[PDB]
């Protein structure tokens, strides 16, 4: 059934599972035409497929060419997502194939279900959680590889860098979702916090800075404060 | 014109024949139904005055033999049986008519209702959905489950309707996932019409039989089958023109004949709102759409 606050620890057990987020698959800028009409121009997108236990990210880049001469693109994007996720599963050895796939948006259930008909023992699940994975393109290295792509491409990352050497998956996922929640609610501030100190660097093979354990606590606190403030401003509380 | 005699009526029961029905009191001298129109299937059905549960009945065609009803005090229900002795059977029927102990099938001559509800229904197809091949007639009741319902328990007692499932390999060609899920034309025309049913008449026959079972016995799995077969047509972009016109007429008489007080359970809001207003064939059910609005606008 649907994933929620109650069965939250199931994400970190030893049954392989993947989150799929399609928010950034079909991305457009909206502009005015010479005659005054409105038109869209697509930019490159990505499917965000993530193993929450291990941090393995399967970043499938969606090149604008996939849209060429197609209608009802926002609808097509869900089926393309499902096609690509199904192809990823088929590409993995049997023992790496997931037992569950959790889609962050309920509109993905039918397209993924139909594309996975060959895998009847993989459960396709929705979630009630409000996960911040749309902010993935606020991570500079992910945004950069998507925008630079000139063709379809799968790029692999560990979204937790090396954190798991020192913390558990539960805590690693909590750190990730806090960082992404902050980037989502006020990107400019969130990014200021992460770089304000020029002496803490991002390793070439990492996505996030090399904070010590103590510096991560200061960081996490700064990110919480950021999120709370935005909220009273949003609602006036 | 044919006759189904009743040996007796030992328990108070409401008896139906097609869309007609009569109340019969315990040990009232009821001895059967005469003037039944030759040329169509028929169904005689029962609901005991004490157990307003388990409506049950028998599908039959009088051209396939002489049938009668007899109450069984061990199994507790009116059973249909076949009389093989042709002489013995006209003797029973003629004596019962002479004493005038039979109701006449009460068909107004202007009325094509039963024809319109049973146009494509054929006894031989019923007997494949209800497998009991030593009888020429078919028993159905409120509680019987379908082969599809079972898969998600006694198979001898199942309704073997054709399984339709929009999220199946059967329904979805590999490589046309999105195309086939959004436009079920290949599932309707190649898999179902050409492949399984062979022609549209057999398809319509199963659809009509499922409706009638839902209407007369409140058989819920039949209701699921009737809706599924409608939805498969309405969700296909490419349907032969003769099917769409005939579908509009079929559904019209089905909606026309439903008891007004039953539209809540027998009618599936999602299916009908999608068929009449969102589907490829939204504009091809003019008569069905018009009677639905004027009779059950709440559902919509």
């Amino acid at each position: 059934g649907a994933m929620n606050s109650s069965n939250y620890a199931e994400l970190f057990n030893n049954d392989i599972k993947l989150f799929v987020d399609d928010t950034n698959v079909y991305r457009v800028t909206v502009h005015k035409t010479f005659e005054g009409n409105v038109a869209t121009k697509a930019i490159n997108g990505c499917i965000f497929t993530l193993n929450p236990k291990t941090g393995h990210l399967f970043l499938k880049i969606i090149h604008t060419s996939v849209w060429a001469g197609q209608k009802r693109l926002s609808q097509l994007a869900k089926w393309k997502t499902a096609e690509e996720v199904s192809a990823l599963v088929r590409s993995l050895p049997k023992e790496e194939q997931p037992k569950q796939i959790i889609v962050t948006r309920k509109a993905m259930l039918d397209p993924l279900e139909v594309h996975m008909l060959d895998f009847p023992n993989i459960a396709i699940r929705p979630t009630e959680l409000r996960l911040p994975f749309s902010a993935a393109m606020s991570i500079d290295k992910l945004s950069d590889v998507v925008m630079k792509a000139t063709e379809p491409q799968m790029v692999l990352f560990n979204i937790y860098d090396d954190w798991l050497d020192r913390i558990s998956s539960y805590t690693a996922f909590s750190r990730l979702t806090l960082l992404l929640r902050a980037l989502k609610t006020n990107e400019e501030s969130a990014k200021m916090i992460l770089l304000s100190d020029p002496t803490i660097t991002i390793k070439s093979y990492h996505l996030w800075p090399s904070f010590t354990d103590e510096q991560w606590i200061t960081i996490e606190s700064q990110m919480r404060d950021l999120i709370l403030t935005e909220y009273g401003r949003k609602y006036n509380v | 014109m044919n006759t189904v005699p009743f040996t007796s009526a030992p328990i108070e029961v409401t008896i139906g024949i097609d869309q007609y029905s009569f109340n019969v009191k315990e040990n009232q001298p009821f001895h059967g139904i005469k003037d039944i129109p030759i040329g169509h299937v028929h169904v005689i059905h029962f609901q005991h005055a004490d157990n307003s549960s388990m409506r049950y009945g028998y599908w039959f065609d009088c051209r396939m033999g002489n049938f009668y009803i007899q109450y069984d005090p061990k199994d507790g229900l009116y059973k249909m049986m076949e009389e093989r002795d042709g002489a013995k059977f006209e003797n029973i029927v003629h004596n019962f008519k002479e004493r005038q102990m039979m109701v006449s099938y009460p068909k107004i001559d202007e009325d094509d209702t039963w024809y319109n509800l049973t146009e494509f229904v054929q006894m031989d197809k019923i007997r494949k959905i209800v497998r009991k091949d030593e009888n020429q007639f078919s028993y159905v009741d409120s509680s019987m489950t379908t082969v599809q319902e079972n898969e998600l328990s006694d198979p001898a007692h199942s309704l073997n309707y054709t399984v339709i499932n929009f999220k199946s390999r059967e329904a979805i060609r590999p490589g046309h996932e999105m195309e086939d899920f959004l436009d079920k034309s290949y599932y309707l025309n190649t898999v179902m019409l050409q492949g399984i049913f062979k022609n549209s008449s057999n398809y319509f026959g199963e659809l009509q039989f499922a409706f009638l079972n839902a209407m007369f016995f409140g058989n819920y799995g039949s209701s699921l089958q009737w809706h599924a077969m409608i939805e498969l047509i309405c969700s296909s972009a490419t349907v032969p023109k003769h099917m769409l016109d005939k579908l509009d007429e079929i559904l019209y008489y089905q909606i026309k004949t439903l008891p007004e007080q039953y539209s809540d359970i027998l009618l599936n809001e999602r299916v009908w709102n999608i068929c009449l207003y969102s589907s490829f064939q939204k504009n091809s059910l003019h008569n069905t759409e018009k009677i639905m609005e004027n009779k059950y606008p709440e559902l919509l």
